[PDB]
């Protein structure tokens, strides 16, 4: 019921097999006397069709665009006009008369605006399918007559339960590419013209592994997305291919405004990935930092590093942000208040107020070539949690968090502190 | 007279309606010995034709509006067609004849005053076919009834589907 | 890495492929009870069209060319339409659900370096189809992969035919 989704664009296919109330689709019944045997067909001399359209806006979601949408999501080439047919036939046992009838049927497409915890925009799309048809025994002509008042409006759905979820390119945010294949290091300069407005940066990766992706002083917070079925198809090594594919799943990343952070994730060389980063706001120049983590920090693989820079030197802190889905992670990078004696401490007790989580803490000790992480304590069970550690003054650590019940569309992390 | 609120109501009878004489208009096969007929039917724009029986208060328009507005769109979806046919295979001993006859949907629509209903109009919308099988030897003498339908009748059973018409 | 000598060579992956998340596009039908389901097609100039993609130095064109004059010429020959159908006819029980997927060959066309392949630009051009078919009762979860095809692949045996492009 949470239903954590990285906020934007997601087309669902809510199923098949969809008809109207009131017969407003049956194509009609024919009746198939006992030794006979009876078709109904479909033969496409005129391919013509219609589909059914609503929206909540006209404006955003208008049924030009909702079908740019089921072309980004699945690549649905007609959409009034098929030249695929159907046929429902029936043969009558010797004893009794069979009567079968036919409707015509929709696939039901969602398009959703999910804006940062709820649906903020929705069209339905109904796409003509291939029928429906139901076998009954003859009726009795004499059976009497119930008078029987019309149903309201809407929809049956005879196709088996389904419900497919598709995040989409927003048309509306720009793609940028990384012609050549990202190796060991990478840094990218925010072009001139996104001109400070939120878009897309396409690259790819040669030999596959972690890599820890930032912004100039991580910020702003950034996501990235795989894209789905990347990377069978056309490949030149050394630099990526198009491949065709704006239908994306997201990875991790915060969707907040002015959150410091850093991505840590898997990358394999046999796909595109698209990460986005939001609206700059900022006139100075920023850039984006990738780099491949051979060492302690693919222990935070598939995380976005939270960063806590701010603790004050005591008193109770807390730290809101979409919570990550069950048996995903968020990370969070503190460095606790006061000078780094290194005999000096404070207590720190860590607990979440709303999900469960398995955290891992470390210590964090960097060196020219990149993080290392010591390991503190494990298993640290943070729902409401009475327990506390004495950490070291000055130092700097990361916990790891993964989601064990997901009970709230926000993770709540809180850091309270002690002398 | 009909358990109804004063007023105005459109009504969808069933599918599978037939007309008063028009059997066998479309003709019929006569297939012999075991061998098997296939006869059927598609849907240009002469099947498609709707009749209209409308009365004074009711026009052939208020008709066409307002069952459109509730059931099946027909002037629409009669213009994408449609086909039909049936199989039957005849015993070894003797012969059989089969003709074919349209079916159709029967939407009517009523004034109904002091739970009585004053005022009736009649639209029928073809939906598909049916048709009609008998075995006979020459000289065997039929039922008149097989040929001739003297009264529209449904060949499934009725029903009443309805809605108030709103002010 | 495949032992081949250096340069570019043209290939025929299987007839049978079919796309990524193009599973259901054409639509579905559903039957119910012993009755019979048969869902079909043609080919215009839809179905016709092939899928190509591309690497700088083996444009649309080379492609095009390179394949036709070893393989299936395609522009020629999906001009005259072909059709193909399926029919499936559902258990007593409970009832059932089938959709249509289009099937595609997979031709390629590759530069080798060092027994090693440096490049691969590919085409999917229109064979045939496929129907899927699953019974169900209403409630009844489905597996996610029966309706959603995540990477492209041949639903037959794949096949590696290949021949050097010349100089």
């Amino acid at each position: 019921r949470v239903l954590p989704y990285s906020n934007g664009l997601y087309v669902i296919n809510k199923g098949d097999g969809y008809i109207r109330t009131n017969d407003k689709d049956l194509i009609g019944t024919l009746l198939i006397e006992a030794g006979s045997s009876g078709s109904i067909i479909q033969p496409r001399l005129r391919n013509t069709t219609r589909p059914l359209f609503t929206t909540s806006n006209d404006a955003k979601f208008s049924q030009q665009y909702t079908e740019e949408r089921l072309k980004d999501a699945f690549n649905v080439q007609l959409f009034n006009t098929s030249t695929s047919l159907f046929k429902f036939v029936e043969e009558a046992p010797s004893n009794k008369n069979i009567c079968i009838k036919a409707y015509n049927t929709y696939e039901k497409y969602e398009l959703i605006d999910y804006q940062n915890g709820s649906i903020v925009n929705k069209a339905e799309y109904y796409l003509p399918s291939l029928g429906y048809c139901e076998v009954t025994n003859a009726p009795s002509p004499e059976s009497e007559v119930v008078k029987t008042q019309v149903a309201e409006d809407g929809f049956i759905q005879n196709g088996p339960e389904e419900e497919i979820v598709v995040g989409v390119i927003d048309p509306s945010e720009n793609i940028q590419e990384i012609n050549t294949a990202i190796s060991d290091n990478y840094t990218y300069n925010i072009p001139g013209i996104v001109n400070n407005n939120p878009f897309y940066i396409l690259f790819t990766v040669n030999t596959t592994g972690i890599y820890k992706i930032n912004a100039q002083n991580n910020l702003p917070s950034l996501k990235i997305y795989e894209a789905i079925g990347s990377g069978n198809r056309n490949f030149q090594s050394g630099n990526l291919c198009d491949d065709d594919i704006k239908a994306i799943n997201y990875i991790t990343g915060f969707d907040s405004p002015n959150a410091k952070s850093y991505l840590v994730v898997l990358l394999n060389k046999d796909k595109n990935y698209y990460i986005r980063v939001p609206q700059t706001s900022s006139n100075i120049e920023n850039q984006i930092k990738f780099k491949r983590e051979e060492g302690d920090l693919r222990n935070l693989m598939n995380s976005s590093v939270n960063i806590i820079d701010n603790l004050n030197s005591t008193g109770a802190h807390y730290y809101t942000r979409q919570s990550p889905d069950v048996h995903d992670y968020i990370s969070y990078e503190f460095t606790i208040p006061g000078n780094f004696n290194n005999k000096d401490t404070s207590n720190i007790r860590l607990y979440t107020s709303y999900n469960q989580g398995i955290g891992t803490l470390f210590r964090v000790t960097e060196t020219i070539d990149g993080y290392n992480l010591i390991n503190i304590q494990q298993n640290l069970n943070l729902l409401n949690s009475t327990k506390s550690i004495r950490l070291l003054n000055g130092a700097i650590y990361i916990l790891k968090v993964e989601v064990t019940e997901l009970n709230n569309y926000n993770i709540k992390l809180h850091i309270d502190i002690t002398n | 007279t009909i358990d109804l609120a004063d007023g105005n109501y459109v009504v969808s009878r069933g599918d599978g309606w037939i007309l008063s004489r028009q059997n066998q208009i479309l003709g019929g096969s006569v297939i012999s010995n075991g061998s098997t007929g296939i006869v059927g039917d598609l849907r240009v724009n002469d099947n498609a034709i709707p009749y209209y029986y409308p009365t004074p208060s009711f026009n052939e328009e208020y008709i066409k509006n307002n069952i459109q507005t509730v059931f099946a769109n027909f002037t629409e979806a009669n213009q994408i067609p449609i086909g039909f046919e049936f199989s039957k295979t005849a015993p070894s001993n003797k012969n059989l004849y089969m003709y074919l006859q349209y079916t159709y949907i029967r939407y009517e629509i009523i004034k109904v005053l002091q739970h009585e209903i004053i005022e009736r109009a009649v639209l029928y919308v073809p939906s598909l076919g049916y048709v009609k099988s008998i075995e006979f030897n020459p000289g065997e003498k039929i039922n008149k009834d097989f040929y001739f339908l003297t009264n529209d009748k449904c060949i499934l059973n009725e029903q009443f589907l309805y809605k108030k018409i709103l002010e």
